[PDB]
RNA sequence: UUUCUCUUCAGAUCGCAUAAAUCUUUCGCCUUUUACUAAAGAUUUCCGUGGAGAGGAA
């Protein structure tokens, strides 16, 4: 079942120098400076927007401003305005400047600047004095050119014991990589973790919380703002779940004679699922005795002969047929893309570029708007994730061309989406199948 | 006043009739001096008449003090609000959203003294709200000519009564536009329940002399 | 380079000290750079700005003297603005008695010809403002 | 330049931006680029007023927003 | 540890040692004591990922990291080999304002411990703390925490590390030698006053414990013969088989370098690297035989476990805390000689000179601690003499109390006693001397300071001097409620928080404002948090900060301020002038006190101040409260004749001057650098007309007429910002300081690590978020710290009615002085039109 | 979009009684 | 030693992240509704996960 592991030292160093591309080699836990979680919660509850992007709507307290015009407590004459009190100061320690706080968190005060000697390559010794800091002491007051007084007792002070660590490996082995494993916070600091799922690892979460833009346009900035908004709103609605009594599906089906397990190739299973979905929808439309409609295997419901006598009022689905059509269209599209890959497509990085465009199309091309308009949240998420990559991918030689990118986050979001929305369609089919098969 | 009704705990600026005419540099300067002056003047005048015959209620009244600390000076007559401040005695920001500035010249000296910045009061605003809501609820059979006539009556009630202030109240203009759009709702939706896209206003702004309605409009109806 | 810029480009403490010696040790614009330097050489704070050159010091002293003269001229203009007898045909020597109580007219400069020139300049400025107001009114005269 | 709404009551409410003096073949190319169907298979109607693949766009004088019942061949 | 054994050892002897730690910005303290608690309380296990505090019982320190509440703890530490001892350790925060808090709380400990970072080294807080501790005459035991941050983070060789430690000790000893001439405590690199710690990894030991380890495993006699030369400058000689302090061989290092640091780096490189290969081959030689499940950990907890098994139970620090940190029986003499108001010549002095639990009782509560119920806060205090018991009443007293002033007394029954552990509490029925007890029931009559005597029989008992801080709080903030019908709850919370934080002080000016005085921004932040959250649940409004200024005379007075009495029988004349700045700083630094002979003050003025003979011999009186720099003088030809009659009316004059200096006409604040010389002073022979009714106020009028008519000038404070950051952050700090009225004092590449320490001043007017602005632009690499210890005169001359900052601009002109004048008089409610020069001129 | 959409009073996204969205890339 | 079965207890960021629905409040809309917008609180559903019997292959 591939439960937890126990990794070795250099096995992690090799993976670390591989993943050095997608990683943050600026380990201090201080460069955030109230662009972290707690500062965002404080910016929300205080109703002031940090310039990082997350400008939320206020809390339940809908008080905007102008509580009083000119009190003796807030008079402009009796103030020594030597400098301004911006929003950053109000976010740092809000209980002082913020008038009437409520539901506020605090942020750490990490002065210990994480020092480290990032060497060049693993040819130098382990403990090499990098000419980086300063002279050692530049001392000249020490004056011990002559011998010391502790001589008689020194001769009377033998060393009747073996040395400390004379039988040691000269403290110079494959250990500097072991030291570097320490500062790798999440991945490599853990030497024996636990079996984690593929989509759980975002591979992009560490980018949009490090002040990426340094002159980038409004697009990337609004993108990172939206991503941080989703991130913080996810952090809020997080209560420990403990319920459901461990109810599992696809565990009792195999016990009955309505299921059989098999080991069939993935493309085969995908084509099987697509054909099964088309067969189900075709049998649905055929049970309704509508002999003038056709899905066309791209799941684009096509008319035949301009049904306009009393038929256009008979085919106004609107709700679930629309949505199941969109979902199966997306699924069959991905499957057929990978079928063309196996069937002699471009076969290069063009594949992954196509997948990126396919998630863009699910944003725009795939017609799922009508059944559910809440899609636009995750579609703006995907469209912001897009420019999150190109300004990290199309940097340097690649400056204009179509970066094929990756679906590390897109596919992840759509997986979470379908996982959350499976029960809605279960309910809608339970409500609809009885109407087309039992009564009304 | 302190002998008759003291307020040692600073509970004298608690309940005070203040106006929403930009209370950042125009509300009453709620200092310990002007507030107490206003309250004690109100009570002194209340002490004159008997409370049985009549008595000005503070919850319905409104004071407006003026000193070295309170340069703003509010009015609320039967119509629209008003605020006056001098032109050569450390005037305020003088926003002047519209072209409403009353160069109150000196009677004898003939020199610019003040600028009585006006603003439509909330009472007339609520009256207009009620009028628009009553017109919207007048549906079912009402011919559109009568509706346009009623709205023209409402607008020439609002406009031509106060003109300098109708432009100074940005909320007033925004609400006029919203009300015109609300009338267009069922002025275009009365025919077919679609709420279409373009639908030019020329179906309305043609007067009845040619056949149309005569909707004397104020909001930007871009043709 | 950053330190030398914060010192010399902003000596920045020395530049502030030169301005401060010109503002505190000197208050009237009647003294020039050379005379003020010969007088203030005895002071102990004058040596604090030794890092700066004599040319920059004389230039800062001249700038401070000019700013003080400008402040005195603005004060005299504010005193003349309150003058009720001042009009288009106001006299210089005749109105000098009105500017006797106002210290901004006497303390600004002891040059009576300069006082008459300032009166003429104020008259010209008032006439320009009046012509501007008249043109603005005629623009709105139907 | 013109915006057209290649519409239908079967999950296809498409908005194609057509040219002013353009033909309809290119309009069908755009309708396929935004709809996801072969070029020669698309059909455009307005109560059996079948627009053809050679009659121009300004010939019928379509303007911004003129929706068209989409059908397939 | 058994609590019965703790009680038996408590009333056992003076072996129980009292200690108060000392550190700065996480340089070794709460993780160290977490390791200690894990060693003493084994069931209280530390986590694996996050660090365990065991000192921040409250929440603010947890949410910020910067501790605020000093949480003292007492532990049964059998760290002395073949022995056991009791240690009363007072944990301490590190922030500057909280550093002043600790310095106020350091009266209790008979000695002092220091935790310096192995890499960062000396900081500003230690630069003040060494001087403070040497001023209090307490012991010193240096220790160095965060040593793993040197071997692992920097990856240095042994020799460079040892030279770094040498430089650290040299700088510390130089600072101490500059503080005083304590030859007994100074020069302590190897005598036992140097402890080592890696609190995050529990790597902590000393020379004595190291030699004990070698003697225990396979070795020779104890460190008395071996550890006397493990310090450098003496290498090992395997030919002679001894330490060759003479000319050694070539390929040889110091005994520290090769006996200690060699196997240290060896086991570090064997645990960090080669954890799969070289782990058992290196651990079965000298280490533990931990199971295979123990080796399945991450690197950090496994390393900490191995370091803990190596230093098995941390038997290294009790060996020094008993060595130089004296017992209370010894430290009772100097601690009481420095704290008690009277001298040792008093009967109570020699009585409490010994730690006799059966005798005159002299308790002293310093820190007030709250409970789960905010309505009742306990009090912690050091029992110097006597023995307190459950229910015993005691005569609580105040700082203003005196032998003649019986007004600051109030009886109270000690309800329930506890022991300070900061995670639990052990109830007590009987407490001997040299003890820390959590007092209950006495919460009401307590003030910022506290002293206790017996309710009867303890008569003729003086009190302890009011503590100093070494950091004058200058910040001034107003705190008024949201709804004005919440005043008494807000004020109750304010009083409770005042009793919590001793550094601050409540106040209500004439304008009816609720004022608070803090030492720093974070100080006021934590104060207001504990107020609004703990001591008062009312929503409260807050204004912006402002620095409490003072006045000064720029030059000599023009005319003699002749303030004549109203009886037409007293004509006082006082001419005021300034004095040298260093002399005023010494008068404030307690250098030249007032209680001295005429010849003593004469020599002090002729040598230090360089005053004249008759000038110094004619010293009139001191400043307000005998602590501020306000020089009174009285010298003249008739002053030498009729000084007797004026001497009869001189007490009232000095009192009026002391009360006038407390609030002057400039900004209703203090005054400094004033030498008031009384020349003309008519004194009538009749004390009826020449009584006090025309003594105090006439003198006040003369003083204000001299201070206002003598070229006044304010005095704004300057902080001292020490920002350890790299070179790019150095340029950024230069930019910010230039943009906020800065003045680059010192900037250099501090060795040990790449951190260019930028030492420069910031004024409090422009210090509203210096740390925030430095950490915003520097990308989180410039965590600086400020301390207000330098007052300077602003360049303005706010007397001329020409400059007026009408709009909301930040007064860029040198009329900034007049701007702050108008602002302060508007905030205080006094007559903003300050033109009393003609009114208080007193023409005659 | 032929209009200027700047001379308008404050703003007009769509008065079609469906303005669920709220955004204009100001931040 | 390795896995699959299942009744069972979870307040561990049960899952170093993150989906939806229902209800109750507050905004923006609004021509009626369903689809909606962005903030707070609670209850469930789905992708799951952790620790303890018994029963089945190497
Ligand atoms: O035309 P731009 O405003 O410059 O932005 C484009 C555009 O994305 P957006 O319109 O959402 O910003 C493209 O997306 P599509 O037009 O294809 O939908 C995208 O191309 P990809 O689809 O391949 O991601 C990429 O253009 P490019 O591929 O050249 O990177 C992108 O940014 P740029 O055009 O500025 O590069
Ligand atoms: N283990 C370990 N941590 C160190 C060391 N030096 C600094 N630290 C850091 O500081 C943390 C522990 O802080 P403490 O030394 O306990 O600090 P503290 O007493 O809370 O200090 P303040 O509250 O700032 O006064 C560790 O978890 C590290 O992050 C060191 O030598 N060892
Ligand atoms: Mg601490």
């Amino acid at each position: 079942t591939y439960q937890r592991w126990q990794f070795t030292l250099p096995m992690m160093s090799t993976l670390y120098r591989l993943a050095n591309q997608l990683l943050t080699d600026l380990v201090d836990d201080n460069y955030f400076y109230l662009f972290d979680l707690k500062a965002f919660f404080t910016s929300k509850a205080l109703n002031m927007a940090i310039p990082g992007g997350p400008k939320f709507e206020p809390l339940v307290r809908d008080i905007n401003l102008q509580d009083e015009d000119w009190n003796e407590f807030n008079d402009i004459n009796k103030i020594i305005i030597r400098q301004p009190i911006r929003t950053e100061y109000k976010i740092a320690f809000p209980y002082l400047y913020n008038n009437l706080p409520h539901h506020v968190h605090l942020t750490w005060y990490h002065t210990p600047n994480v020092v480290f000697i990032k060497t060049e390559d693993p040819d130098l010794p382990a403990f090499y004095f990098d000419p980086l800091i300063n002279p050692i002491s530049h001392r000249h007051s020490v004056k011990s050119q002559e011998p010391l007084p502790d001589d008689d007792e020194e001769f009377e002070l033998p060393e009747f014991v073996e040395p400390f660590l004379k039988d040691t490996p000269l403290y110079t082995d494959n250990t500097a990589n072991g030291i570097a494993l320490l500062w790798a916070p999440r991945p490599f600091n853990l030497r024996s973790g636990r079996t984690r799922r593929a989509l759980d690892i975002p591979l992009v979460k560490n980018w949009y919380r490090e002040h990426c833009p340094a002159g980038q346009p409004v697009k990337v900035r609004v993108s990172y703002q939206k991503l941080l908004k989703y991130y913080v709103l996810n952090a809020l609605k997080h209560r420990p779940p403990k319920a459901q009594k461990k109810r599992y599906l696809f565990r009792s089906f195999k016990a009955t004679k309505f299921f059989q397990s098999t080991k069939l190739d993935w493309v085969e299973v995908g084509l099987q699922v697509c054909r099964q979905g088309y067969n189900m929808l075709n049998l649905l439309i055929h049970r309704k005795n509508l002999n003038y409609l056709h899905l066309d295997y791209n799941f684009n419901l096509k008319p035949v002969k301009t049904l306009t006598t009393k038929e256009r009022k008979k085919s106004r689905f609107g709700n679930a047929f629309h949505l199941c059509r969109e979902v199966l269209r997306l699924t069959k599209l991905v499957v057929d893309s990978h079928v063309q890959y196996r069937l002699g497509n471009v076969d290069a990085f063009q594949l992954a570029d196509g997948l990126q465009y396919i998630f863009a199309h699910v944003g725009q091309l795939t017609g799922m708007y009508r059944y559910k308009y809440k899609l636009m949240r995750q579609i703006r998420m995907c469209k912001d994730l897009k420019h999150l990559i190109y300004y990290r991918f199309n940097t340097g030689p690649v400056g204009k061309g179509p970066g094929c990118g990756f679906w590390a986050a897109g596919w992840r979001v759509w997986l979470f989406f379908m996982r959350g929305i499976t029960p809605l369609l279960e309910r809608w089919l339970g409500n609809l199948l009885a109407r087309q098969f039992e009564g009304r | 006043y302190l002998t008759e009704h003291p307020d040692p705990n600073n509970e004298n600026i608690v309940g005070y009739n203040n106006k929403k005419c930009w209370p950042r540099d125009a509300r009453m300067r709620l200092m310990k001096h002007d507030v107490n002056l206003g309250r004690a003047v109100f009570w002194d005048i209340k002490n004159r008449l008997p409370r049985s015959v009549t008595t000005v209620q503070w919850e319905n009244s409104f004071v407006s003090v003026y000193s070295k600390d309170n340069p703003n000076l509010l009015f609320n007559m039967c119509g629209f609000e008003c605020r006056i401040l001098p032109k050569c005695r450390t005037s305020y920001e003088e926003f002047t959203h519209k072209d409403g500035v009353w160069n109150l010249q000196n009677e004898v000296t003939k020199e610019r003294t003040a600028q009585c910045f006006l603003r439509v009061d909330d009472e007339s605003m609520q009256r207009f709200h009620n009028r628009v809501r009553q017109i919207l609820m007048a549906s079912g059979s009402t011919t559109f000519t009568k509706i346009v006539n009623k709205w023209n009556t409402a607008l020439i009630g609002l406009m031509t009564y106060f003109r300098e202030a109708v432009v100074n109240t940005q909320e007033l203009l925004d609400l006029l536009v919203k009300c015109e759009n609300k009338i267009q709702t069922r002025i275009k939706i009365g025919l077919n329940s679609k709420m279409p896209s373009r639908f030019p206003p020329v179906v309305f702004y043609t007067p009845k002399e040619l056949g149309g309605l005569g909707m004397l409009s104020m909001g930007h109806v871009l043709i | 380079t950053k330190e030398i810029d914060r010192e010399r480009e902003q000596r920045e403490e020395a530049i502030q000290n030169f301005k401060a010696l010109l503002s505190d040790m000197v208050r009237s614009s009647d003294v020039s750079w050379s005379d003020t330097r010969r007088t203030l050489r005895k002071d102990h704070r004058w040596e604090s700005g030794s890092l700066l050159e004599r040319e920059e010091k004389e230039k800062l002293f001249n700038e401070h003297i000019e700013a003080l003269t400008k402040k005195k001229r603005e004060h005299f203009r504010q005193l003349l603005d309150e003058t009720s007898a001042i009009t288009l045909t106001s006299t210089w020597k005749e109105v000098k008695k009105i500017i006797k109580e106002d210290p901004r007219c006497i303390k600004f400069s002891s040059s009576d010809r300069k006082k008459q020139r300032e009166f003429e300049e104020y008259i010209r400025d008032k006439y320009i403002t009046a012509k501007a107001d008249f043109r603005t009114l005629l623009k709105e005269t139907k | 330049m013109i915006e057209v709404v290649c519409n239908d009551r079967l999950g296809k409410k498409v908005r194609v931006k057509c040219n002013t003096d353009d033909t309809i073949g290119d309009l069908k190319k755009l309708i396929a680029a935004q709809t996801g169907t072969r070029w020669n298979k698309i059909v455009l109607k307005k109560w059996y007023t079948i627009f053809k693949d050679h009659v121009s766009l300004g010939d019928y004088e379509i303007h911004d927003g003129m929706n068209l019942e989409l059908y397939y061949q | 540890y058994e609590m019965d054994f703790l009680a038996d050892l408590m009333d056992n002897s003076e072996l129980i040692r009292n200690v108060t730690l000392c550190g700065h910005l996480h340089h070794g303290k709460t993780c160290f004591v977490d390791c200690l608690i894990e060693q003493t309380h084994p069931e209280i296990r530390k986590r694996y990922d996050q660090d365990l505090c065991y000192t921040d019982i409250l929440f603010t320190e947890q949410e910020r990291g910067v501790g605020i509440k000093s949480t003292p703890v007492t532990v049964v530490l059998p760290d002395t080999k073949g022995k056991s001892y009791l240690f009363n350790i007072m944990d301490t925060p590190g922030h500057v304002n909280f550093s002043d808090e600790v310095t106020a709380g350091l009266r209790i400990s008979d000695g002092v411990v220091l935790f310096i970072d192995a890499a960062e080294g000396v900081m500003l807080n230690t630069e003040r703390l060494i001087k403070h501790a040497v001023q209090e005459r307490l012991a010193v035991t240096v220790c160095i925490n965060k040593i793993d941050r040197l071997i692992l983070e920097l990856k240095l060789p042994p020799t460079d590390a040892y030279y770094k430690l040498r430089h650290i000790v040299d700088e510390v000893n130089g600072l101490i030698s500059m503080y005083s001439t304590d030859e007994n405590l100074i020069l302590s690199p190897l005598l036992g006053n140097v402890c080592f710690s890696s609190s995050q990894y529990s790597i902590c030991f000393t020379l004595g414990s190291f030699a004990k380890i070698y003697a225990d495993t396979f070795g020779d006699i104890n460190y008395q013969e071996f550890a006397k030369r493990l310090w450098g400058d003496i290498y090992f000689n395997p030919k002679t088989r001894k330490f060759t302090k003479k000319a050694p061989t070539s390929s040889s290092q110091r005994s520290f370098v090769e006996f200690i640091l060699e196997p240290l780096y060896k086991i570090l490189a064997q645990v960090v690297g080669d954890v799969d290969t070289s782990l058992p081959r290196t651990l079965d030689e000298l280490g533990i035989h931990l199971t295979k499940e123990e080796l399945k950990l991450n690197i950090r907890p496994l390393l900490r476990l191995v370091c803990k098994k190596f230093f098995g139970e941390f038997t290294g620090f009790v060996d020094m805390c008993v060595q130089h940190i004296p017992s209370p029986k010894v430290g009772a003499k100097p601690k009481i000689e420095h704290t008690y108001t009277g001298g040792v010549d008093s009967d109570l002095g020699e009585a409490m000179s010994d730690c006799d639990p059966d005798g005159p009782l002299m308790c002293h509560t310093t820190k007030m601690y709250s409970t789960d119920d905010g309505v009742q806060f306990h009090a912690f205090g050091r029992v110097l003499s006597g023995t307190i018991h459950a229910g015993q009443p005691v005569k609580v007293l105040g700082e203003n109390y005196t032998l003649e002033d019986e007004e600051d007394s109030q009886i109270c029954t000690v309800g329930r006693l506890w022991i300070s552990v900061a995670r639990y509490h052990i109830e007590v029925n009987r407490v001997p001397a040299g003890n820390w007890v959590l007092i209950e029931g006495v919460d009401q009559p307590i003030v910022k300071t506290a002293t206790i005597t017996e309710p009867r029989g303890n008569e003729e008992a003086q009190i302890f001097r009011p503590l100093k801080f070494n950091t004058t709080s200058v910040i001034k903030i107003a705190v008024e409620p949201v709804n004005p019908s919440e005043l008494p709850k807000m004020l109750d919370g304010l009083r409770k928080v005042n009793k919590s934080y001793p550094s601050l002080t409540t106040k209500v000016e004439e304008s009816g404002e609720h004022v608070i005085l803090g030492t720093g921004e974070l100080y006021l932040d934590c104060v207001m948090h504990d107020l609004r959250k703990m001591y008062s649940e009312i929503d409260i409004k807050v204004a912006d900060p402002v620095v409490t200024f003072c006045e000064t005379v720029v030059e000599t007075s023009s005319l003699k301020c002749f303030a004549e009495t109203p009886n037409k029988k007293n004509k006082i004349t006082m001419i005021a002038e300034p004095l040298e700045k260093g002399l005023a700083e010494d008068i404030e630094n307690e250098v030249v006190q007032i209680t001295w002979n005429r010849k003593k003050l004469g020599e002090f003025f002729q040598t230090k101040y360089d005053w004249d003979l008759l000038a110094a011999r004619s010293i009139w009186a001191f400043g307000p409260d005998a602590t501020g720099p306000n020089i009174l003088v009285d010298d003249t030809l008739p002053s030498e004749v009729d000084k007797a009659l004026l001497g009869s009316v001189k007490d009232s004059i000095v009192q009026g001057f002391q009360w006038g200096t407390r609030e002057g006409p400039l900004c209703d604040e203090l005054i400094r650098n004033v030498k008031f010389k009384i020349l003309d002073a008519v004194v009538a022979q009749e004390p009826l007309h020449r009584g006090g009714g025309q003594i105090i106020p006439t003198a006040r009028r003369v003083v204000y007429s001299a201070f206002l008519m003598a070229t006044p000038r304010l005095m704004e404070p300057y902080y001292f910002v020490e920002v350890q950051a790299p070179a790019d952050c150095v340029s950024a700090v230069y930019t910010v300081l230039a943009r906020r009225r800065g003045h680059v004092t010192q900037d250099a590449p501090i060795p040990g690590s790449p951190l260019y320490t930028i030492k420069a001043f910031i004024p409090a007017i422009d210090s509203f978020g210096f740390e925030t602005d430095l950490r915003t632009h520097t990308q989180g690499q410039a965590f600086s710290l400020s301390v207000f210890h330098h007052w300077q005169i602003v360049p303005g001359d706010p007397l001329d009615k020409s400059i007026v900052i009408r709009p909301l601009e930040p007064q860029p002109a040198p009329h900034l002085a007049r701007e702050f004048m108008i602002k302060t008089r508007r905030r205080k409610g006094l007559s903003e039109d300050v033109s009393i020069s003609k009114f208080f001129d007193d023409p005659m | 979009d032929h209009f200027n959409k700047t001379i308008l009073p404050k703003v007009m996204q769509v008065k079609n009684f469906g303005r669920s969205g709220r955004t204009k890339y100001t931040h």
